[PDB]
Formats: structure tokens, C-alpha cells, sequence
């Protein structure tokens, strides 16, 4: 057995993974009582053969994910390969050769290419990816998946989706980069170049041939060549480890910061990520006070462990997400029943299980003992044996926010009644004993209109207005604006013409029951869901005392059982002076005064217990509920604050705009009518008995134990963070495109787009939504109620309306979410480095350049590059008409003044002219550009591109590859630009004449990493070396390790910081109190 | 080690020591069976309305159906579903008929799209045809 | 539009939406017109999740129908009644009895 949780084993040897969950060393949570051997265990719901196990249905997502490889983004691929004679070819130990591996590719032109996870061992992988394609191939799928549902091309993407593509394209690139860097074994070197350093070893058997990989220095320089000088000018003593942890487990060491390739912005991300995570870890003391807190006394629970910092367990979320969590529940609903009902009929269910009371009408058929009894026993109908009505009525106090319970109309009496009837009085009576028992804001005024509506033709009220009559039904009463003033003010009532009515209204402004409130759960440490309501209370419709089974069952301090014996004391008056019943032949006084009695004098428990245990059982489940009670003010008369409206807003306060009211405003009540049965009801009411042995203390250390053995209030918590971050990351990336008051950076302006409508940003979010649930592990709700019509908006807020009119807005606020400032960092990161996304910057000029040059398109020379402020150029607007010219004269367009250009000079034109004039403009200038004097420009502001690498000792001719593009061209979308760029060389190469057509405007080649790296340098062509300033911390000799320059370039090696935590189960030993 | 993904991606001398026994002795009164299965049924989630919202393409998920009316009808189905739990062919507990009159409460439903508008045609067929309108040919 | 065809009735109503390619007698008009006046540019959204209530759109039509359309609307729209009175009437026309 273990000595730690005193949980028996069946084999000693298991003892081993038992005291890993404390710590120690040699399924989700695990629970053992102290007085049975009936441990339980829970287990993932996703998972077979869960056998002697309880499932966890409850949707988790998955936090903690490792990563035991390098973790970069952007891999570096050979373009045109070329090998070279060289000098030295390989390195020489006694009898033994080694071949020379290269950190980098020996092609003849190489550049830097974006791929999430190229090289990491992941356990739990998020299936999102950003893999961009070789240049040289085409690369327009990634532009293309969002809100291309149809498009007149099929290889083209559309240059108003742009903005829209790219920021979901970054939110994919944030989400796949959310990883702990897992920490492995190391290996000693003592290679001549690399002496003495400790390196790592990455898992797999091929943790051998990523040393040449992960670090440049491992290679010396054993020829002449680019790689090799740029190895010289790097630093030595900057490899491998750097800084180890001193607390160690066995001889592993805890954490170690080592020197490896990777990149900034995902070594940043991953910091970013591991701070969030680390900030909400919690202590097991911390737990076990959560759980005797919440165990209301009945219980005291322990959780040993031993001392440590390793563990991370993550359950520590604001009240602010908590709140934010709950609204978007309460906007899941939307006014149905289907998908409220289900919560109440199973909470239902486990109150009746869990209740110690027994309700049995044998109660009443022996008290009765058998005419009005017999009438009165046929009206109750003792054989029925169905208290649902009963369990629901306590099961909808929690919930009275978005469900109210009303009395059904059958319960009343048939039609209209009168105080003639046998069958109406016990009617009446029956709903008198069953009103106050409902979370309807105005049942004193039903109950007494019900006798007002009996009592008609025997004696009057006044009457506000001439519309109404006191015979009006008692069930249309359901608003506070239809209280009766003669209700309000008693003294209206004459008591010589109503001595009934004015007593019944006497008593119910006396004796209605009144509210109050408990304490419940615990607010330090699992927060609080409550809205409208301080965040440690739960308050109900009935009065509530100490818990204590020894008080008289006859009790008028109890207010249940005083208002029955005042309804009994009414009945009692209403029948004894014989009046208001002519037509009864017999003098059925002795009999209605003795059944009113009886009815008295009975012997039920249930108004003991409603106010002795009800609300224990309801503070002990309400913290372990799936959905949080969403709970509404009690008042018993003051109409002047009764609820009347409840609705959900989107938009900010500071803003003014269309009103969209929330569909929960619709309902005439707070929420959803919910109808009951006043005979269920009263029948209950009536009977019910403990248990003649009955223990409180064995009873609830009993029936406590299985409820919290199945608990999933940690995985509600650890869901609710993911939800308020995905509501953040969702307002921010919506106000990016449309038009909202939102604080934003703005970063993405340079990127065409449009002004988004509803629709558009629906879509977007729907796409943002199912890319996170999809990174996340979600199959479940999240972040959908949003999307239902208009999903730009600013912040949640709820709301709640007085009768009177005053209002009380709730509006949560809001900490800084990982996920979006980290999107909003990438954002930052791109604007200064898109073209390593396949994305150029500026526009592009369209016209002959037939030179033997070797320049590349995206560096071209300032002599043939115009704009606006340029001498002698023409700028067209979106009136372009082209007149032809009769008799020989040249044809001639519009000018934006108005005059009219023939087609010569310099022009601009913007990219919507061609790309709604793809035919005719088309057709009437290809003949000018190709042979004629015609050069375009087309303003775009950013474009997918792709080049072709074409021979430079050779002809070349890129009319066929730019026709194609200009043809292809169409109003939908755009083909990705071509560009042809010549190879580097080293040898003196023959020029050719080449004729290029499609030239860029500023510098675009920042993607390019080095031309002809094996060679000693470059001589014809493009030149370019290994970026210095990208390798910063090793070029650099005064600089600092944690030196990173984030928002210009990132640097591809850093000082990454490796982990190795444990997250052991929840265990708590569950102790009974005496 | 691996933990598979649940939903879909885009990859579509010792003795033994005194006081140690097995035997049970004890039943418990609330019971162990009966309140394990009540808190089984009340631990499961809160069902996802998706009505009324985007799917990827667009198109709005959702039946063609009158908001209040398809609202009553989703009543009437809980209420129906209700007598089911509770094994009786009739209902005590009623979503529907209930004497409060609600002839303005509505329910999400795929009749009307994000932005007032109607779903008689599908948003991908309208933008279709809105594209369709302004296109050209080469010349004969 | 509702309807089987849609793709025709597009051009015809919005006549600034097409592009100015050439000197015509109907592009030079096209290109003197204004355009920012084309679809609907008002509208009442009074519930979050429902029909809006009314849009302004700019349309081609025949200003005799819309004014006819308009006086017919407003001779209806003098006759509407709510359920509030419907109450009122049908309560008192019983005498308190229904
Ligand atoms: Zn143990």
C-alpha cells in the first residue's frame, strides 16, 4: 500500500506510477475516501475501453504541448544547385576520413523560405501550417482560401481580400507556434573547431546529422569560400549550452539555456506563450482549500505532495474571463427550450437523488382517512406519483435569469370559478399552497386575483380605468405594469364591501415568504461567474436557517408553514358564516372547517426542509455546474424594482449606432416561460419524510463524495481563459478590416482591401473561429453566438431594466490576451520583413528594357524608375475613355484633367482600371507595349510574386511570360506577377542580349540569403553575401546573449531556453467530519 | 511519445503491515451507483445553437423556417422531449402553452442572413451572379 | 432578385456600376455620372438576428409608381392598429366577460 494517500495497490511494484501524482519519483484526477475502498479515477472522454473508470465530458484544450526540436520558422532552400572543384575535401583522424557538411546550402543562388515546424519532434501537433512554396514555384494557393468562393480564374487570388488573407495567414502562424520547448540530453564534442562544448542531441537515431544543421561553428574553414569566411568572422565560445539550472532531478538538470539555430519572433511567441501559462499555475493547498470551501463544512479534503517547482498545473483565470464566459452562454440560448431544458431535467434528477427527502401522500390519505374530503382527495390525487414539477421549481431558483416558472393554466380553476364550487375553492387552495414556490417576479398579484376573480357578484373593488373588470383571469397578470392599484394601496379596499378580500390582501402583504441569500463556492481562488450579484453569494425566494433535524414539525416561525396556516385560516373564514355558498342543501361548515384543519395540522416536512438543507444541496452544486447560475434580484413587492428586460450588447459605450437588440429582450417575462403543476406542487408540499435513522453529517460526507470524484470545474476554468482569448483575438482582428472604434495599432494599411460589410466579416470571423478550434482541440461551442448578424463590435457587456427604468450595465473588463498581441507583434514583424512571405512591397512598371545588363527586377536602377512627382507623366483616374483616331491619327486615351494622351510617355494607372477594362484595355495596347514606346505603371501596394530563373549567357525573352499574366489578368482576381532574374556566377560569362518587360519598383531581393556560396565570390550577376546583421550575437563581439532586434529582422540565432515540467493529476484525500 | 488529435485539421524482510484488508463493510445510503450515474447525466455540455451563423463558404447554417415560428417549434420539441426523459407519454413540466403570451419572441434560424437580409438564395449564388453580371469575351 | 434569371436584371438597375472603356453615347453618361449613389445606402436594423425592418436603395424605377406606391403606403400605414388596442377593444366589447 502507499503511505502518502493511504490507497491500497494490487501489486507492490506499482507503487512506482502511483507517487508520481505526489511527486515523488522511483488519467485526469484521482480521488480516495477515508472511510471505503471505493477509489475513483477519471479519464479522457476521448479514449476506448475505459474500463472501471469515469468519463470527463467536458471539452479540454490542450495547453501544454511539447516540443523537443529546434524551433524555427523559416528554413533556407538551394535555388539553382551548382557544385565547384575545392581545395580540401574532407578532414583526416589516424586511418580516417570524415566528409565536410556544410550549414548551408552550396547553391548557386539560395533564399530565405517561411515553413511552421520543418524540424521539431511534437507530441500533440496543432494542424494549422504556413508553408510557403519555392519561389520559383507558384505560390498563390495561401492568398486564395479565405472569401474566394468563386472566382472567374482558378490560379488567381483577389486583390480586395488581401488584408483579410494575410491577417488569418499571421493568426495560422501564431496558433502552430504555441509549444514548450521540451529540454533533452546533451553530448560532449572535441572536435578541433568546437572544443569542449556540450551540445545537444536531438531524440531519434539520427541525432547526428543536425550538428552541421543547428550549428555554423561546427565547420571550420578548410577552403576559400563565402561560408567559410563568414565561419572565420564568427565567434567560438558561443555553442552549445550556455546556462544550467541548479536544482536537478536524478543528474538531469532542470532547465538549461543553450545555443542553437532558431528565430526570434517564434523563440519570442514561445516565451510570450510560457509566461501566460506559468502566470496561472496553482498550488495543490491552494486546491484542497477550494474544495473544504466548497464542501460547505459537510467535508474536509487533503492533497499531500512534496516540495518541488517543476509542476505546472494551470487553473488560475480572472472573474473578468469568468464573466465573459458566462455571457457567451447566455447568448447560446437565443429563446429555445431545447437547449435549457436538458440542465434543468438532469439537475432535476440530481437533486432528487441527492435530497434525503422521501415524498409519499400516504401522508394525506391517512390524515383524511375516508363530501369535501373525498373531494378534496380526488382533486389530489394521492396514486400519482410524479414530482418533476416539484424538483424543477428548486432547479429554476438557480437559473431565474433565463428561465422563469409559472403556473400552468389548468391549475386554475376551469373557467373563471366562484366561491360556489367545491372543486374552485380546493382549487384555489391547492394554488395558494403552490405559488410562492415559483421565480415569477409577480405572484402575490395572481394569488390574489384569483380570489378577486372568484369572488365576483358577491362583493366589489374599485377599478382604475373602465377598460378592466374584476372579472378578468388571473393568468394574464403576468407584467408588473398590470398590478392593481386597489392591490398596491389597501386602503382603497372598503372592508364593509370586501371583509375577504381586504384580509387576503392583508396577509399576503404580511406573510409572503421573503428573500434572502447564502454563501457559496469560493471566490479567491476559483473566481466567480456572478453577474448583477456580489461574486460570493446566492440568493433565493425563500428565508433559509442553521441546518438542524430536532425543530417541531408544527413551527409557525417557519414562514412555509405560517402561510399555510394562514391560507388554512382564510378557507376557514370564507365557509363558516355560510354566506357566498347559496345552494348547498346541507350544512357542510363542520365538515370544510374540519378538512381545513386537518390540512393545518398536517404532519409534512417539507417546509422544514426547503429552508433547513434545500439550500445546502443547492451551494454545494451550484460551484460544480456546468453552466453557472445565471441569477436575477428577488423582490416581493416593491414593483418600483422588478426586473423586466434582459438583454446582451455589442458595441462600446463611447459609440453610437444601429440598436440591435438581443434576442433575449423578446420574452414578455426575464427569460424563457417555464409552466409547472400547482397540484404537483401542493402535493409535495404536503408530504415528504425523512428517513427515520437520518445522520446529516454520514448523509452529505456520503452523497459529497461521488459528486466531487466526478468534478470538471478545473477543465471549465482552463476552457473559460481560451475563450475569452479567442473573444479578443476576434474583436482585434475584425476592427483590423472594418470600420470600428477600436485602438489599434493599424500596422497592415499598405495592403489593399476594402471596407468590410456584415457578411464579409462573418465570414472572416467564422474562419478566425474554426482555425483556433481547430489549433485548440475544441469540438464544442466557441465563440459562435457572435456571429449571428453583425460580428463587428467592440466589447461584451450584459444588461438588466427596471420597471421603473433605472438600468444596471455590467461591463467586464478586459486583461491583454497572449494570442492577439502576439499576432500583433507578427503583424509588426511582417511589416518590416514580408517578402520572406512570398509578399513585395510597392508596384510594378510594364514596359521594354532590351539591355545586355545583369541587374535583378526587384533591385532595379533609379534611371528608369518614375512616379507621380515625375516630369511629363500622366496619372488616369477611373474616367479612362479611348477614342480611336480617324484617317491615320493616333489613338488617344483620357486624361484624369481631361485631356487627351496618345498612347506614348509614361503612365499610371491604378490596378481597379485594368482590372475592370481586362478586355479592352487589353486588346488596344499590346501592340503598343511590346513594339512601341509604352511604360505602365500600376499601382498595387503589395503582391504575390514569382520568378524565374533564366540563363544569362543565353537569349531570353519574357513577352510569352508577361502576355500570359496580362491576359490572365480578370476583374475577380489577379495572377501572381512574373519576374525573370538572372543566375549569379563566378566564372566571366558571355552576355546575351535579354529583354525584360515587368520590373519592380523599390527593393524587393531582401529574401535572397547568398549567390554562389561555394565560390569564392561573385563576379557576374547579383551580388550578396551571408547577412551579418541576422546572425547578430555571433558577428557582433559587444554584444549581449538576450541582445534581439525584433521589428527590423530577426536574427536565426538566439538563445532558446529549454523546459522539462511534470503536470501530475489531481489527488485529494476526501476526510469525513465527525 | 504521441497523443492522438481528437477532431479534424487541415492534414484532411517486508510483511504485510497490520490494519491492511479488502473486505467492505460498508453500503452507502445515499448510494454510489445511483448519485454516479445522476452526476454522469448532469456533466454533460451545453448543446451548440448553430443556427443562424456562417458556415466557411458564406452560406448561412440553418432551415428556411419563420423565427417565431420555428422558436415554437423548438418549444414544442423540448416539450415533447421532456415527457421522454420522464418516461410519461404526457408532460407536468411544458416549454409550450404555458399561459404567458409570447407572440414576439424569436429564434435564430437560417431564413435571414448577417445582414438584414433574406436567405431565399444562398450568399454564395448571389455574389455569383452579381459577378456574372460584368464580364467580357475576347473579340470575335 | 428572386426569379430563375438574375444575371440580366443587374446592368438594367444599376446603371453606374458598368465600366467606361470607350467614347459612347452611353459610357460618356456613365462616366458624368455620380458614384457613390448605388445600392442601399440607409437602413433600420431594430433587432440583432431579424429582417431589417425598411431600406433606402438606390434603384432605377419610375418616380409616378414610387410616389403612387408611397401615398398607398401612407394611406395604409394611417390604418394600423397594435395588439395594445386589439386588447382593449376585444376586452371591452365582452363586457369584462372574455
Ligand atoms: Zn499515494
Amino acid at each position: 500500500q502507499c503511505h502518502v494517500c493511504s490507497a491500497v495497490l494490487f501489486s507492490p511494484l506499482d507503487l512506482d506510477a502511483h507517487v508520481a501524482s505526489h511527486g515523488l519519483h522511483g488519467h485526469i484526477t484521482e480521488f480516495i475516501s477515508s472511510w471505503q475502498n471505493h477509489p475513483i479515477v477519471q479519464v479522457s472522454a476521448d479514449v476506448e475501453n475505459r474500463k472501471t473508470a469515469q468519463l470527463l465530458h467536458a471539452d479540454t484544450p490542450r495547453l501544454v504541448t511539447w516540443d523537443a526540436g529546434l524551433c524555427t520558422s523559416f528554413k533556407i532552400v538551394p535555388i539553382v544547385p551548382a557544385q565547384v572543384p575545392q581545395d580540401v575535401l574532407a578532414y583526416t583522424f589516424f586511418t580516417s576520413s570524415y566528409a565536410i557538411q556544410s550549414p548551408f546550402p552550396e547553391a548557386a543562388v539560395s533564399r530565405i523560405v517561411v515553413h511552421t515546424r520543418w524540424a521539431s519532434n511534437v507530441d500533440f501537433d496543432r494542424d494549422s501550417s504556413v508553408i510557403m512554396a519555392p519561389p520559383t514555384e507558384n505560390n498563390i494557393h495561401l492568398f486564395k482560401q479565405l472569401l474566394n468562393t468563386e472566382t472567374l480564374s482558378v490560379r488567381g487570388a483577389n486583390p480586395l481580400m488581401f488584408r483579410a488573407n494575410v491577417l488569418h495567414m499571421l493568426l495560422e502562424f501564431v496558433l502552430d507556434n504555441l509549444y514548450l520547448n521540451r529540454h533533452t540530453g546533451f553530448s560532449q564534442d572535441h572536435t578541433p573547431f568546437t572544443e569542449g562544448a556540450n551540445l545537444r542531441s536531438l531524440p531519434g537515431p539520427d541525432a547526428e546529422k543536425w550538428y552541421s544543421i543547428m550549428y555554423p561553428t561546427r565547420m571550420g574553414t578548410p577552403n576559400v569560400s563565402k561560408i567559410c569566411n563568414f565561419v572565420a568572422s564568427c565567434v567560438r565560445n558561443r555553442v552549445g549550452r550556455f546556462d544550467r539550472a541548479q536544482m536537478m532531478n536524478g543528474a538531469m538538470s532542470e532547465w538549461v539555456d543553450v545555443f542553437e539555430t532558431s528565430d526570434a519572433l517564434t523563440v519570442s511567441i514561445r516565451g510570450r506563450w510560457m509566461a501566460r501559462l506559468a502566470r496561472m499555475n496553482i498550488n495543490p493547498t491552494e486546491i484542497e482549500w477550494a474544495l473544504t470551501e466548497c464542501a460547505q463544512g459537510y467535508v474536509t479534503v487533503t492533497s499531500p505532495y512534496a516540495p518541488s517547482v517543476n509542476r505546472l498545473m494551470p487553473y488560475r483565470i480572472s472573474n473578468a474571463e469568468r464573466q465573459i464566459s458566462q455571457i457567451i452562454r447566455v447568448m447560446n440560448i437565443g429563446n429555445n427550450a431545447t437547449v435549457i431544458q436538458p440542465v434543468l431535467q438532469d439537475i432535476s434528477v440530481l437533486l432528487q437523488r441527492i435530497s434525503p427527502l422521501q415524498i409519499d401522500p400516504t401522508i394525506i390519505s391517512n390524515t383524511m382517512s375516508t363530501s369535501p374530503a373525498s373531494s378534496i382527495l380526488g382533486k389530489l390525487r394521492p396514486s400519482n406519483s410524479d414530482f418533476s414539477s416539484f424538483r424543477v421549481a428548486l432547479a429554476g431558483w438557480l437559473y431565474n435569469g433565463v428561465v422563469t416558472t409559472v403556473i400552468d393554466d389548468s391549475s386554475y380553476p376551469k373557467d373563471g370559478g366562484s366561491v360556489t364550487s367545491l372543486e374552485n375553492l380546493w382549487d384555489f387552495f391547492i394554488l395558494a399552497l403552490a405559488l410562492p414556490l415559483t421565480t415569477d417576479p409577480c405572484a402575490p398579484v395572481k394569488a390574489f386575483m384569483t380570489l378577486a376573480n372568484m369572488m365576483v357578484g358577491f362583493e366589489t373593488i374599485p377599478m382604475d380605468n373602465q377598460i378592466y373588470t374584476q372579472s378578468r383571469r388571473a393568468s394574464a397578470f403576468s407584467t408588473p405594469h398590470t398590478w392593481p392599484r386597489c392591490f398596491m394601496n389597501i386602503q382603497l379596499i372598503s372592508p364593509i364591501d370586501a371583509p375577504i378580500l381586504r384580509q387576503w390582501a392583508e396577509i399576503i402583504h404580511r406573510y409572503w415568504p421573503n428573500p434572502s441569500q447564502i454563501r457559496y463556492g469560493t471566490p479567491n481562488v476559483f473566481g466567480s461567474a456572478n453577474l448583477f450579484t456580489p461574486p460570493e453569494v446566492l440568493l433565493l425566494p425563500i428565508d433559509h436557517q442553521p441546518a438542524n433535524v430536532t425543530t417541531p414539525t408544527l413551527d409557525f416561525t417557519n414562514e412555509l408553514t405560517n402561510w399555510r396556516a394562514r391560507v388554512c385560516e382564510l378557507m376557514k373564514n370564507l365557509v363558516d358564516n355560510q354566506r357566498y355558498q347559496p345552494g348547498w342543501t346541507q350544512s357542510l361548515v363542520s365538515s370544510m372547517r374540519g378538512t381545513l384543519g386537518k390540512l393545518k395540522l398536517i404532519k409534512s416536512m417539507t417546509p422544514m426542509y426547503l429552508q433547513q438543507l434545500a439550500p445546502v444541496e443547492l451551494a454545494v452544486i451550484a460551484p460544480m455546474l456546468p453552466f453557472p447560475p445565471f441569477q436575477v434580484p428577488y423582490v416581493r413587492l416593491d414593483r418600483d424594482r422588478v426586473p423586466t428586460m434582459v438583454g446582451v450588447t455589442r458595441q462600446s459605450r463611447d459609440t453610437i449606432t444601429q440598436p440591435a437588440l438581443s434576442l433575449s429582450t423578446t420574452n414578455t417575462t426575464v427569460g424563457v416561460p417555464l409552466a409547472l403543476d400547482a397540484r404537483a406542487i401542493t402535493v409535495a408540499l404536503l408530504s415528504g419524510k425523512y428517513p427515520p435513522d437520518l445522520v446529516t453529517n454520514v448523509w452529505y460526507a456520503d452523497a459529497i463524495y461521488p459528486m466531487y470524484a466526478d468534478t470538471e470545474v478545473f477543465s471549465n476554468l482552463q476552457r473559460d481563459v481560451i475563450t475569452c482569448e479567442a473573444v479578443q483575438t476576434l474583436v482585434t482582428l475584425v476592427a483590423q478590416i472594418s470600420e470600428t472604434q477600436y485602438p489599434v495599432d493599424r500596422y497592415l494599411d499598405w495592403i489593399p482591401s476594402l471596407r468590410a460589410s456584415a457578411a464579409t466579416a462573418a465570414t472572416f470571423a467564422e474562419w478566425v473561429n474554426t482555425s483556433m478550434k481547430t489549433a485548440f482541440d475544441l469540438s464544442d461551442m466557441l465563440l459562435e453566438p457572435l456571429l449571428s448578424g453583425d460580428p463587428r463590435m467592440t466589447q461584451l457587456a450584459i444588461q438588466y431594466q427596471q420597471y421603473n427604468g433605472r438600468t444596471f450595465n455590467v461591463i467586464p473588463e478586459m486583461p491583454g490576451s497572449v494570442i492577439a498581441d502576439c499576432v500583433q507583434l507578427t503583424a509588426e514583424v511582417f511589416n518590416h520583413e514580408y517578402n520572406l512571405f512570398g509578399i513585395a512591397r510597392g508596384d510594378i512598371i510594364i514596359g521594354r528594357v532590351q539591355s545586355t545588363h545583369l541587374w535583378s527586377p526587384l533591385a532595379p536602377p533609379p534611371d528608369l524608375v518614375f512616379d507621380r512627382d515625375t516630369p511629363g507623366v500622366h496619372i488616369f483616374g477611373r474616367d479612362c475613355r479611348i477614342s480611336f483616331g480617324m484617317n491615320g491619327a493616333a489613338p488617344m486615351i483620357r486624361d484624369e484633367t481631361g485631356m487627351m494622351v496618345p498612347f506614348e510617355g509614361n503612365w499610371i494607372f491604378p490596378l481597379a482600371l485594368w482590372q475592370m477594362n481586362t478586355r479592352y484595355f487589353n486588346q488596344q495596347f499590346d501592340a503598343w507595349i511590346k513594339t512601341g514606346e509604352l511604360r505602365i505603371r500600376i499601382e498595387m501596394g503589395a503582391y504575390p510574386y514569382m520568378l524565374h530563373y533564366y540563363d544569362p549567357r543565353q537569349y531570353a525573352n519574357a513577352w510569352n511570360l508577361t502576355s500570359a499574366w496580362l491576359e490572365e489578368i480578370t476583374p475577380t482576381s489577379i495572377p501572381s506577377v512574373p519576374f525573370m532574374v538572372p543566375i549569379s556566377s563566378d566564372h566571366d560569362i558571355s552576355s546575351a542580349p535579354a529583354v525584360q518587360y515587368i520590373i519592380s519598383t523599390e527593393y524587393n531581393d531582401r529574401s535572397l540569403f547568398c549567390t554562389n556560396s561555394s565560390s569564392p565570390q561573385t563576379i557576374a550577376g547579383p551580388d550578396k553575401h551571408i547577412p551579418v546583421e541576422r546572425y547578430n550575437i555571433l558577428t557582433n563581439p559587444d554584444a549581449p546573449p538576450t541582445q534581439i532586434q525584433l521589428p527590423e529582422v530577426v536574427d536565426l540565432y538566439n538563445v532558446v531556453t529549454r523546459y522539462a515540467y511534470e503536470t501530475p493529476p489531481i489527488t485529494a484525500v476526501v476526510m469525513g467530519v465527525p | 511519445k504521441r497523443i492522438p488529435r481528437k477532431t479534424k485539421g487541415k492534414s484532411s524482510p517486508a510483511t504485510a503491515e497490520p490494519g491492511t484488508s479488502n473486505c467492505e463493510h460498508y453500503k452507502a445510503r445515499p448510494g454510489i451507483a445511483s448519485v454516479q450515474k445522476a452526476t454522469e447525466s448532469a456533466e454533460l455540455p451545453m448543446k451548440n445553437n448553430d443556427e443562424g451563423t456562417p458556415d466557411k463558404r458564406g452560406n448561412t447554417k440553418g432551415a428556411l423556417v419563420n423565427e417565431h415560428v420555428e422558436a415554437r417549434d423548438e418549444a414544442d420539441d423540448a416539450t415533447k422531449k421532456q415527457a421522454k426523459d420522464t418516461e410519461k407519454a404526457k408532460a407536468q413540466v411544458t416549454y409550450s402553452d404555458t399561459g404567458i403570451n409570447n407572440a414576439n419572441e424569436l429564434s435564430r434560424s437560417g431564413n435571414v442572413d448577417n445582414e438584414g437580409g433574406s436567405n431565399q438564395k444562398p450568399m454564395s449564388t448571389r455574389i455569383a451572379e452579381a459577378t456574372s453580371a460584368i464580364v467580357s469575351k475576347h473579340p470575335a
